């Protein structure tokens, strides 16, 4: 029925790069960070 | 490495027969190729271990389908 797509994608922080459809939330990269954190909590969970 | 060991080291083994000892000189050398023979494989045996499941591999690198470095990403 309709004359245009009916699905209308949002993103988030959006752009191209390379040309390449790039888009991504706010805490993409800061799950390095993350599993960063995850490793010293652990390592100090064996010498306690 | 092991050629100025070995003569020098059976020196000291004969050495007792009423528990007699060899001489400074001999007990050096035999010491010192025996050292020298064990420095090729000290470097070698030498190893620090992979990197533990605790350690991750960031977000400063490509996603391959798992994350967080446990001898794949």
């Amino acid at each position: 029925a309709g004359e245009h797509i009916p699905i209308v994608p949002v993103f988030g922080e959006w752009g191209f790069v390379e040309d390449k459809e790039v888009y991504e939330g706010v805490v993409r990269l800061t799950k390095d960070g993350q599993r960063l954190r995850n490793m010293i909590m652990s390592f100090n969970a064996d010498i306690v | 490495s092991a050629v100025s060991a070995v003569f020098h080291n059976l020196a000291c083994r004969i050495a007792p027969d009423y528990a007699l000892e060899a001489t400074a000189k001999i007990i050096a050398t035999a010491k010192y190729g025996k050292e020298l023979l064990y420095k090729q494989t000290a470097i070698s045996r030498a190893k620090r271990a992979p990197y533990p499941s605790r350690m991750p591999t960031g977000s400063g690198n490509s996603f391959p389908n798992l994350n967080e470095w446990h001898y794949f990403p």
